[PDB]
Order: C-alpha cells, then sequence, then structure tokens
RNA sequence: ACUCAACACGGGGAACUUUACCAGAUCCGGACAGGGUGAGGAUUGACAGAUUGAGUGUUCUUUCUCGAUCCCCUGAAUGGUGGUGCAUGGCCGCUUUUGGUCGGUGGAGUGAUUUGUUUGGUUGAUUCCGUCAACGGACGAGAUCCAAGCUGCCCAGUAGGAUUCAGAAUUGCCCCCUUCCGCGGGUUUUACCCAAGGGGGGGCGGUAUUCGCUUGUAUCCUUCUCUGCGGGAUUCCUUGUUUUGCGCAAGGUGAGAUUUUGGGCAACAGCAGGUCUGUGAUGCUCCUCAAUGUUCUGGGCGACACGCGCACUACAAUGUCAGUGAGAACAAGAAAAACGACUCUUGUCGGACCUACUUGAUCAAAAGAGUGGGAAAACCCCGGAAUCACGUAGACCCACUUGGGACCGAGUAUUGCAAUUAUUGGUCGCGCAACGAGGAAUGUCUCGUAGGCGCAGCUCAUCAAACUGUGCCGAUUACGUCC
C-alpha cells in the first residue's frame, strides 16, 4: 500500500530519537529494524556493548519492555540485541558524542579538535573535518574549524561516502555547536564517482 | 481467489533477491510456474518549504519516496506454499501479502 | 567541445600500454576500453574511447608529442 | 519583515478553537515536607434556593457525601507565542552563478615577495592547447545522481489485440487502364494533330458487402501498455578553417547533434541579513495562586473595522470564438482506509473515506433516500476537460447594445455545537455602476518556449482570484553587442 511504508517510516524515526538521545556515552552510531513474520528484531549498534547490555541484562529488557507499551507488541514479539562496531573512528555520530563530553568537562577547543582528527585518521580514514561555533573567547560568538585530508562536497557522492553529525553542547553564558563529519574509505558497497583505472 | 503472492518494498534490489531468484523453490524446481511480474511504481511526492521563517527569496524542496510492487501467481498448490513462501524472508522492508 | 584533462590522461595511459588495438573505429576501440578499466560511468568510457581514436589517425603521421618514444 | 535579498511573504484562505490583543469569570498543572491539623480530623463533590453572562456548588444558605498525599505557612520548584536575534545553537537567505580558493617540493631575490595561478589562442568553465623554471596534488568547474525522448531482454486472469463459429442489425456505391486502325476538320504536298467510331490487349470484384467496449461460443498471439536491469554518437566527411596543436563552421549519419533537453548538488572568505511565533534548542532576566501560567470557559478583536497612497492577482472594454443557443470529437500527472464504540470467539468482524447506478421525477434548481463496488493498473474509468470544430441556410449588428457586470432587495437548501458583520451553493429583479485599448515609467522571456485554456493536489465541517504539479492549443523576432 502507500501507508504500510509510511507505518515503517515514522516507526523507525521515533525509535531511532528515542535510542540516540537517552542512551548516550556508549558510542551509539545506528539500528536496523526488520521482520520475519510475527518477530521483529530490531539490532542496536553502539561502540561500547557492556554499557549497552548492562550488567546482567537488565538495560537491554529495560529498553524492550518501554518500545512495547509505546507500540502496542507482546512480549515474544519483539526483542532486542547489541552489537560492537569496532574501528570508532569510522562514525560521524561516535566521535560526535566523544567531542562533546569533552566541552561540557571544560576542556578547550582546538586541543579537544585535535584529539579527535588524530583518532579518525589513524583509523584510515580519507580525509575529515570538525567545526565549532558558538562562544568561546566571549562576546560577538565565533566559528572555527580544523581540517585534515581531502574530502569531496558535492554530487550525490558526498551522500553515499560522507555520512555527518551535529550536536549541542549546552553550557553557561552560551550554547555551543559542535559538527563532525569524516569522509570514508568505502562507500555503502563500491563505487567511485571518477577516478578511471587502467588494469594491464 | 487463487494463490496470488505480492511482494511491497521501498527500493530496487531488495524485491528482486525474493522474487527473481528465491521463489526458485515453485519455478521449475518441483510445480508449475505461471509468472506474471511487476506493475507501476507510485511516486509519493511531498513539496515543502525552506526557510524555517519568512524571509528569503521563496525557496522550495521537493522530497521523494518511490514504492515497489510486484505479483506472481501459483496454481493451486496444496501446502507447498508453507515451503516455498518461508524460504526469503529476507531484506528488511519487504513485506508479503499472500492471498 | 573541449574535453577536461580527466579524459585525456586516461586516453594517453591505453594508447601506450595497448596496441591490441590500432584502430580508427570508435567502436572496436569502445569494446577493449570498456573491459581494461574501471571508472563506473558510461559517459567517460565515451570520451577516453573516443579521443583514443584521436590519437592514433595522428599516430599514422608525424610525432604525436608527449606520449613516450 | 521595508532597495535589489519587505509588501497572495511568516504553508498567515483565521466564524469557535487556532491567538498573541480587549472586557469578565474559573482552575492549580506550587513538585519536594522541615513548620501546624485526635475516633470528628485537616479533606472532596453536590440537589434545591440565591448570587451570576451561566438549570456554572464559582460563592453563600442547607444538609448529605468522601482517598486523609488533597489542606494551612515560609523556602523552592514550574510553566509562558514575556523581553533581548547586538548572549547563543540549528536552519535558511544573500554576497555570487560569477570561476574562484590553498598548500608541498624545486627555482629567483639579503627579503617585503614572486614563479606555479603568465603575455596569446580557445571554452559556459583557473576548460584545454602553445610558449615556458616549474613539477605534481586537493577543493570549486567537470564527473557521479533524478526525470524526459529511442531501443533490447522481461511480462499479463488488474495491460489489449487477432482469427474462427453462432446470433442480432443495416441492406446499399448521391467500373478502369493501355494500344491499333479508319475518316471529317486543323495540315505546306507530306509528316503532324483534334473530334467521332470500331477492333485487340491487361486489370477486376480475388482465401473479404458492412457494423456491435454487455453479444455471446472456441483458439492463438504480444505491435500498442507496465517495469527492473542494460544498450545508444566531436564519431564520419568537407582533406574547408586551424599551427601539425586546442578547436571552430557547414553538411552527413541518426530516435536524438553538441553542457542531447530540464532539474538536484556546489569551494574559500564573510553579513553584527532573518528566525527566541518550529521543537523537552537555549544563556541571562521578567512573571508566578485576585498570574503575563493553565483556561480547548462565555462574548469581542485578529491578516476584516474607512475619505486616502502603494504592491501582487483576477475580469473587461467584444464582431481575429464574438455573445447568451445547439450538435460533434477529445487530455495526465494525482487523490481515498483508521480514530478503545459495536458484534465476533477467545482473542476479532463491520461502519466513520471516495464514487457509481437506481430512485426521487405523473413535473425547477439545490436537496432527499435506498442499494452496490474499490485498500487503488480491478471500483470511479473506455477518466466523454476547456481551448476547439459546424455545408448548424440559428439568433445578434457596432451600440456602453443582447458588450461588461459592481452594487443592491426578496425566497430556499446544505455544512457545523454555534453562519448575525449577509459562509457556501442554487433562480428572479437591480445593470440607465464603472470601463471604448490606456501618460511619465516599468516587469521577464530564445522553442514545445511566449501567450491563451482547463484539471488535480495543497489548506480541510464549510469556503482559493493563492501556491505546488500535470496536460491541451501553440507563434513573432534575434541567435548579436557593450552603447
Amino acid at each position: 500500500k502507500k501507508r504500510m511504508i509510511i507505518r515503517d517510516g515514522v516507526f523507525y524515526a521515533e525509535l531511532f530519537e528515542f535510542l540516540k538521545r537517552e542512551l548516550a556515552d556508549d558510542g551509539f552510531a545506528g539500528v536496523e529494524h526488520r521482520v520475519t513474520s510475527t518477530r521483529t528484531e530490531i539490532v542496536i549498534r553502539a561502540t561500547k556493548t557492556r554499557e549497552v547490555l548492562g550488567e546482567k541484562g537488565r538495560r537491554i529488557r529495560e529498553l524492550t519492555a518501554c518500545l512495547q507499551q509505546r507500540f502496542h507488541y507482546k512480549e515474544g514479539k519483539l526483542q532486542l540485541f547489541a552489537e560492537r562496531v569496532e574501528v570508532r573512528g569510522l562514525s560521524a555520530m561516535a566521535q560526535a558524542e566523544s567531542l562533546r563530553f569533552k566541552l561540557l568537562s571544560n576542556l578547550q577547543v582546538r586541543r579537544a579538535a585535535m584529539g579527535i582528527i588524530r583518532h579518525v585518521m589513524e583509523s584510515g580514514a580519507k580525509g575529515c573535518e570538525v567545526t565549532v561555533g558558538g562562544k568561546i573567547k566571549g562576546q560577538r560568538a565565533k566559528s572555527m574549524t580544523f581540517r585534515d585530508g581531502y574530502m569531496i562536497k558535492s554530487g550525490t557522492a558526498h551522500k553515499n561516502f560522507v555520512d555527518v553529525a551535529t550536536r549541542h553542547c549546552h553550557l553557561r553564558a552560551g550554547t555551543l555547536g559542535v559538527k563532525v563529519k569524516i569522509m570514508l574509505p568505502k562507500s555503502m558497497q563500491n563505487e567511485e564517482e571518477i577516478l578511471p583505472d587502467v588494469i594491464t | 481467489q487463487r494463490v496470488l503472492v505480492k511482494m511491497t518494498s521501498r527500493n530496487a534490489k531488495a524485491v528482486e533477491n525474493v522474487m527473481t531468484e528465491l521463489l526458485l523453490h515453485a519455478r521449475n524446481e518441483k510445480v508449475v510456474l505461471r509468472g506474471p511480474v511487476r506493475l507501476p511504481t507510485r511516486t509519493l511526492k511531498v513539496t515543502t518549504r525552506k526557510t524555517p521563517c519568512g524571509n528569503g527569496t521563496n525557496t522550495w524542496d521537493t522530497y521523494e519516496l518511490k514504492i515497489y510492487k510486484r505479483l506472481v501467481e501459483l496454481r493451486a498448490p496444496t501446502e507447498l506454499v508453507k515451503k516455498i513462501t518461508s524460504f526469503p524472508i529476507d531484506a528488511g522492508v519487504d513485506v508479503a501479502i499472500t492471498i | 567541445k573541449i574535453r577536461t584533462k580527466t579524459v585525456k590522461r586516461a586516453s594517453k595511459q591505453l594508447v601506450e600500454k595497448y596496441f591490441s588495438k590500432l584502430n580508427k573505429d570508435f567502436y572496436q576501440n569502445k569494446r577493449v576500453v570498456m573491459d581494461v578499466t574501471i571508472a563506473r560511468s558510461k559517459k567517460l568510457k565515451n570520451k577516453i574511447a573516443g579521443y583514443t581514436t584521436h590519437i592514433m589517425k595522428r599516430l599514422a603521421r608525424g610525432p604525436v608529442r608527449g606520449i613516450s618514444l
């Protein structure tokens, strides 16, 4: 139908949101939602599992319950999972989290920025960027940027190599922007937008 | 009715795995297949203003979804249908409407 | 129109490394190129192969200039 | 919000709500109990009468009925379309649609610096080529992506054709070509040519009078439809032009001929542009129980109230469809499904949305009613749009006229809890209210374009001269320059 799609859509939104927000500092990145008939299998993909799953499974069962009451599932029609996504550097969202945490704890600007860009480009990233806007020095805002490697910014091929993320840091005397980009060495399967190459 | 399996999805290269391969079971494998196939793809198109306030030069965006639809036929299998269906469950946001 | 330096560069490399063409056919040449190269554009393959032909035609005369010895 | 980047803009077409604003009344949504309340406690709700806009226990009288958190007092918490966009995030617009931006190594200078990124040609393009102390990179350009035109494989019981057989109906056309000979005219004897007639040759009713989207039997097919993944040209020639170069012009080939056509995306550096009326996006402040909170409470106001200026839109001044009447043919994107009540058994059917047919109709429209289908390529739907066409012997006749309607009175039905400041339709009267191609000035356009014309989606009980999208009818001029 036209409708079944939109159901799955709005579901996937709300789901995503609630996890992204309330589950912090585990390096949350993605999920996936699928159904096998009469079950629902929702995986969760976050850098650090031991925080997600809880000490003996309290945390994961918690989330399960929450979901069920909202979207009106029965038990045994919903089950959740965790996974480690290792190579933390190659997720926007992961490094956005980490960077946020440091700025909230009264670390500087340039120090924090650099630390990210290190860990990224060691993981094997082609190039990355980081931005911070908002207060710094005092009055009349400011914006600054830190760049390493190289990246594309046009086409639809920067929408299949570069996935970005944006977050806030709430402080006294101002809000403070933050954003992190990160161009991957890989596509979502394979593809290169240009680069003709001769195989002998 | 007759046995009519429909497959709907939000993208191509999802449908093709289900239909065009893994209904193999009913195909030449054990029994007859009458294969019709695929249907008008619909577009769901949501035009939306781009400025969060009132200023600007009156820019917009257009957004789109695609639906994809398929359809295949079998001439009364008597609960071979159990088998044939159940093997591909695969790919998130593909749904299967059996009649 | 005018051809970018992606096109030109690529095309040169082929003329060099292969004389499993020498043809002045766009057609023959093309079907070599597309199985020797990976570019993942079909547009690029046309322009490359076309330019190739316009090298081989020159090569039948005096020096091409800037494409080895 | 105020030059371009305010002014059919804030998805802003608001009856209530929405809603900020005005008059009046109500409720705690004051968490957290440190400080006070015996079995009655502190407490909640209310019929009747009165107060009151209120058959609103708001409050009082009266009595009954109930958790002891509810209740009383300070501290504190909270909520806010309150303030500040010159505290701030995010997003958007603009600078700027122009071709621009940066570093490494090498070279030159004692170095501020420069070369690369330059005089020239070329291209929409810092696009390429040539010269050359530069070489090799990264962003922008290009490419990758989406739609359109053509095509291959795929496919039909939701796409649509072919043949056969039966049945039904009309029951009629308001033949032709080629050639030879003869003779009378025109002929200058003659050759030549026209009229008339006759003969010969070749077509031919072919294995076919014609017509049924309800008019049915049988059989077969994929040209037209649908769609995923793929094919499909600066090639070729003019040896013109150009430097052999980069390319350029004309022609050819072809479905398509030069950014193939139309979009989306888009660097570096910025603006004290806009937004605190998008958000559990927010710093500091303001307000807090007779509130700036909540108030879906009653009434009014809102982009609405009326000498007047301005912006955008729509309709006209008619006889190039032009205007009232009639008949004929004819378009495509798109839209609809679930809301704890209901009846179903043991864990779930139907209806709230569209539209067809029939009736109403033994007498206007608008309305009314019963039945049926469709979850969408099945129903609506063979989607009978309007522009348009007419050998329709149609009316009309150059007039502010039958051109245009603005205003204005009466009657009626639907929408909604509520249409009064007429809400929307639908027929009578008002037309004797403007207006007869429009000054200075000014807007954006190069081909399926300009212009004309209609439909759907959007908002949403109801109402679109708006916006977004699709289709039909379809031109004139230029293809140049820097004023």
